[PDB]
């Protein structure tokens, strides 16, 4: 699967 | 524990993906799997798939 | 014109309206690294923020 995206800014 | 492994959405987010769920902060999610250090598995709001690890904090 | 482009490489979906939507193969044009995590830019005639590591550089 693809990576989780990161925290908001 | 019915709920089992429970924790509070952070931040939004949107389902992009039949197999995942979606929340907004403050949202409770339980029957926590975590599968690896990416995506979970969880419950929230009668909703049942994967969501961002890093978007919740465990909260028993 | 179309400044830095990129082309998505996955599905995401705008958690708000500061954010945008992309499909894979999406392109994402005038792109601005306001940071290492977080860049901004035009897909499909909308403007705002994505993850950097859903997209791959490609002029």
């Amino acid at each position: 699967k693809r990576p989780p995206p990161p925290p908001p800014g | 524990n019915d709920l089992g492994i429970t924790a509070v959405a952070l931040y939004d987010y949107q389902a992009a993906g039949d197999d995942e769920i979606s929340f907004d902060p403050d949202d409770i999610i339980t029957n926590i799997e975590m599968i690896d250090d990416g995506w979970w598995r969880g419950v929230c709001k009668g909703r049942y798939g994967l969501f961002p690890a890093n978007y919740v904090e465990l909260r028993q």
